[PDB]
């Protein structure tokens, strides 16, 4: 006894009867990047001597 | 980086120019000495009418 819906007799009817999450896709136009190792990009800066 | 490939390659201005400027003297319009046909006519085995 599992109480899941594992194997189900579906008639053709209603195939596309899962239909219900919504997702969101970004346009294929625009660039998508990461910029984490971008955090340790820097420079010091030295003390004058003399 | 995700986007769609793009050859960011750089043209030349000059060449573009030239060809503007050459494009300046084309002609929209012809010369000609007669119009061109517009009418034709088929015969028959009939000589009252075609």
């Amino acid at each position: 006894f599992i109480n899941k819906r594992i194997v189900e007799r579906v008639r053709v009817g209603q195939i596309l009867a899962v239909l219900n999450r919504r997702f969101v896709a970004y346009k294929g136009k625009m660039r998508i990047m990461d910029i984490t190792q971008s955090l340790k990009m820097g420079t010091k800066l030295a003390a004058p001597t003399v | 980086t995700a986007t769609r490939e793009v050859d960011f390659t750089v043209p030349d201005v000059q060449k573009i120019l030239d060809d503007i400027k050459a494009l300046a003297a084309e002609q929209v319009y012809k010369i000609v000495k007669v119009p061109s046909i517009s009418f034709r006519h088929i015969v028959m085995q009939s000589r009252d009418r075609v």
